[PDB]
């Protein structure tokens, strides 16, 4: 079995995956797609499996697509990256299947966004379908703030950022729940606690990890969500809602897992390499 | 020299005694980094990307 | 049967579809998604079928996704819109199945784009994976032009515009071929002739229509490409290649068809409405 | 005299200026600079005066510069356009000469913006140096709003929009004051009344015009402000501070005047053409 | 005398200026305006002179304006930064005074740009009024190249980048000339030699410095140019036309001088500090 | 008044005699259009979208 590890900027996660590959005696190459072009040809077919780890979503998407063209199995697949990378596409699949999500209205213009704020009332959360680390996730408290947010997003250079996801603001436990699944099986979960002067739980924004016990309901919600999107190595963000119970907020197709490792002492890279060895050899 | 942690990859970055706060250093992970002062510490954060108004 | 027609800017195509709905006694509503927000709930389930016609790719993709969440069958589906809307994703699906495409190299950085130009040599075509009407499709003649193009694209606001599709320049018949398929059946094809002072065939750019006879090889190529992407109402752009024969250049998930109608005198809207009545009542 | 009226989008204001040129028997051409290129040579020196009317501030700035290079007197001049079109440059000149401006701090990065909020406390206004019609003028009332605005500004494609003017919030009357000056003399003033669901007074945003009494302190403020920046045909925005009185908020180099006209009954286009004939006849 | 050195990114030039301030026993502080906000009040008036060194032209412009409002003398002044930072404004000043500039036409839309190409013929240079380091300076050699450049500029996020300076192409020697003036007096000139695969002479793009003889015509051209724009510490870019001789191409308000030092062996930072000491003590 | 065709929806646009080249007109299809002169003809093109530098 030959593995290719696809990178652009090598973070700790990529270093740990590389390390796990060598410690487990897996034949592997690294391709840096910030440095090398990828041809549509059969030459990449020399690899059995690709682990898709660029930090840029488009580099992940397109590197996966080119490798799949050559017949390489990619983790994750281009179809999964496309859906998990987009909140609206994710919510659509989850909602159709009866998996709880935050109550959401999609607005696709400035005019529609103002109408959605009027339908929802304040406070509310408005976020774009694309983004990580809490970027542009806004807690809108009144119409003045709403109107300024609409104006700002109208002046952005990616049209996806002009789509507004207008959601109920969930405020219950002061944290969110972050899970990892491999092969559509739950690896584990931990809690990210919202720090002072924040409304967002991301570790990147000062969110602090703690542990939770995973009950059957949480496990079922996470496994159902991962199965619906067919994600092979993904993270899942869950919010606790006072009436709905566990709601799925998003999935990530190139998950970071440093906080997960600190919180759980689970060797994510090792489990991932074991999984690949067990299924693709 | 001083050994600082990369805010991107957590690798070790050897910053020269030459370095002043605001200088740019490249790390082997692919990140461009800026040195800055945090109290009595030199530290590293992600450098800004080139702007359309950058230069002379 | 109840139909919903989803629009933002109503072009001649959308008016002709609305007219055909009216004339074939189909009950239908129009929702303008530049005006109205769309909730994720079960309300939209009152519609049997949605015809997705916004001019904006994002609006088409996200309106489709919200309607699908409600159980509405959308034409086209959100996955078809995602794949056909992106040339890299389209080429990936086509190449894997052995459908001829232009010889292509994907470059995901400025550094990789320059390497790809060096690999391919000049002249070459460099286009991004998103866009319509010939936008940013560049005929690169030498390294000076290549370098300036890389520089311009680095400064754009949508990261997909930083992905370079570096292709062989196909120069053979001075035209390209535009086909329409409905229900994975070929409706027909015509030629768009490249006008003086152009390298691009698009009607939007002065391309002038003419007729061609569809041989069995052209029909098979088009129908096989359409079935690979599962496109229900799509256009297909084909280039004639001196060695490869018919190569698929792209598919379009919200096809314009006024040019097609002038060229063929085929009532595309009528055929679309008949197809929907035939298959969804 | 030969006048050129430089336009990109023709609004009511441009139509009224063209009509006033016609009615006062002034020979003039219109050049649409969204359509025609302008050469750096002596050809445009056929015009004595250029009335610079593009809606795009960069088009106004650059058409004026090219016409000046041909020796055409432009109204406004490129130097005036540069300064009035940039709120930081305007505040610099005004502040230096003792004209009251809102208490302001400039922040040239996300990091600096957060420090500015922290230094000033809430509530505050954060707006960029470029823009008009209230665009991106943001009311910041707590750290959550502050953080999300900072993030939003960081994704703008014009790096000047990333500069933050962080200033005291001055509003207790439900309006601001808009004046117009021609030849550095006051033409008139009116009030733009803030509509429901707005924090901004702009007529473009629903601000409703009404008349005011113009007292001496107001006139003196406007005249001094315009003289500092040297505008020939400019508008001025003034805010009313509960303790400090009149505070100059901005000046504008391509003024609109539909609201001015409903409030004051002043034929602004006629006054402009009269001024041009008075001072530039040949 | 108290000096403040205003910076964002500290390059070798900023380090050499700080070293020269130290070695000449000048009291100075450094303010990093990418980190510290600047108040419009009299606090900054503790400085006698500010040396304006941000890499961002908008940061240089605005930091200069704030310091000036406090009565600090800035090098360069906000008026000089605004003029030299903008090539159209610079050309306007120089042309009015009869300084030779390249034959230029300004186009402020895509429509206007194509008309300017048609008026001028090929080859031509098309560059925006803002930018440094050769960024978006494009060689336009035929209508295909011109059309694709027009499309690319239309997608820029700073509307000043959409203004086109369409100019005669002046190059027959394989270099350009870079000079520096301090106090409106010529410090020196050198040649930037164009490297293989380039059309631009910038040192940032691989341009190699070499020394030249500075004749009276060159000196007088530079001195006159600097005098018109009133720069205190500026660089000047000169092209050599086979019939017309020296033509002023641009002036820069935050000059770099690494290349200048390798060619001329002039200690630019020392010369600057000596000037400041002699004039502002 | 003159009847001009919408370059977006191909429908009929009633442009007033007031109309100067450069004026903006909205059409029922949702398009913002600008009046322009093509030799002896008034015609309609898609209007420019608001830029970050637009206004007074
Ligand atoms: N509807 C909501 N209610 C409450 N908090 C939310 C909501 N949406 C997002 N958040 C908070 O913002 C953080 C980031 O939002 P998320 O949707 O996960 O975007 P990202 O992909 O940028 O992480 C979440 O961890 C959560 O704490
Ligand atoms: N590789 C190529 N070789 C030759 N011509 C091409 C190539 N790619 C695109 N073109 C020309 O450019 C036109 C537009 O390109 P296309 O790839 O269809 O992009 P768009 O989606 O913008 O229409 C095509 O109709 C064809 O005339
Ligand atoms: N510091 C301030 N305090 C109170 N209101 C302000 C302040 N700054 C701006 N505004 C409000 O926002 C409106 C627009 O702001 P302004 O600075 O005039 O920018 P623009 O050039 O966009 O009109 C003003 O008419 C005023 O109502
Ligand atoms: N009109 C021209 N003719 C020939 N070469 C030019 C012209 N304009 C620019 N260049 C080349 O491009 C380089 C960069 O252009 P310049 O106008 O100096 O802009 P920048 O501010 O980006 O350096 C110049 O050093 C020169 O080699
Ligand atoms: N991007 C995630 C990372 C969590 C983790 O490292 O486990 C966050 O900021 O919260
Ligand atoms: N967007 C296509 C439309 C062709 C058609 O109308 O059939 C083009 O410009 O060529
Ligand atoms: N730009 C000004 C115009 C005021 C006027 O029409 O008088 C505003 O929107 O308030
Ligand atoms: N910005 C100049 C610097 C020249 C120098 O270092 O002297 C260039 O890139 O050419
Ligand atoms: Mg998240
Ligand atoms: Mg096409
Ligand atoms: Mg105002
Ligand atoms: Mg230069
Ligand atoms: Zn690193
Ligand atoms: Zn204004
Ligand atoms: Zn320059
Ligand atoms: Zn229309």
């Amino acid at each position: 079995m030959r593995v290719v590890l696809i990178v652009d900027i090598v973070r700790q996660e990529e270093k740990l995956i590389a390390k796990a590959l060598e410690e487990n005696k897996v034949q592997y190459d690294i391709i840096n797609v910030a440095q090398e072009p990828l041809p549509f040809n059969k030459a990449l077919g020399r690899y059995d499996v690709a682990i898709i780890r660029p930090v840029s979503m488009y580099r992940a998407l397109y590197s996966s697509a080119v490798l799949e063209a050559a017949g390489v199995h990619t983790i994750n697949s281009s179809d999964v990256i496309n859906v998990c990378g987009d909140k609206i596409l994710t919510y659509s699949k989850l909602y159709r299947e009866g998996i709880p999500i935050p109550d959401s209205i999609i607005a696709l213009s400035a005019e529609a966004a103002l109408k959605a704020y009027e339908q929802r009332g304040f406070p509310l959360i408005d976020k774009p379908p694309i983004g990580s680390w809490g970027r542009l996730v806004s807690l809108i408290r009144d119409v003045f703030e709403g109107k300024t947010i609409i104006e700002h997003r109208e002046l952005m250079g990616n049209s996806a950022l002009k789509a507004h996801i207008v959601q109920e603001y969930i405020q219950y436990k002061g944290r969110d729940i972050r899970c990892i699944a491999i092969g559509e099986e739950l690896l584990g979960c931990y809690a990210r606690n919202i720090p002072p002067n924040e409304w967002r739980a991301n570790v990147a924004l000062g969110g602090t990890p703690s542990n939770i016990e995973v009950d059957e309901k949480l496990k079922e919600t996470v496994v159902k969500a991962v199965s619906i999107v067919h994600g092979e190595f993904v993270s899942i963000d869950i919010l606790e809602h006072p009436n709905k119970g566990y709601v799925v907020n998003e999935l990530n197709d190139v998950p970071e897992f440093k906080g997960f490792m600190v919180a759980t002492n689970i060797n994510v890279a090792q489990k991932l390499v074991e999984y690949i060895k067990e299924n693709y050899s | 020299m001083v050994v600082l942690k990369c805010p991107v990859c957590n690798g070790d970055v050897n910053v020269p005694d030459d370095a002043l706060p605001g200088e740019i250093v490249e790390h082997e992970c692919g990140a461009q980094l800026e040195v800055y002062n945090d109290h009595g510490r030199l530290a590293l954060r992600l450098a800004e990307q080139v702007g359309e108004d950058w230069g002379e």
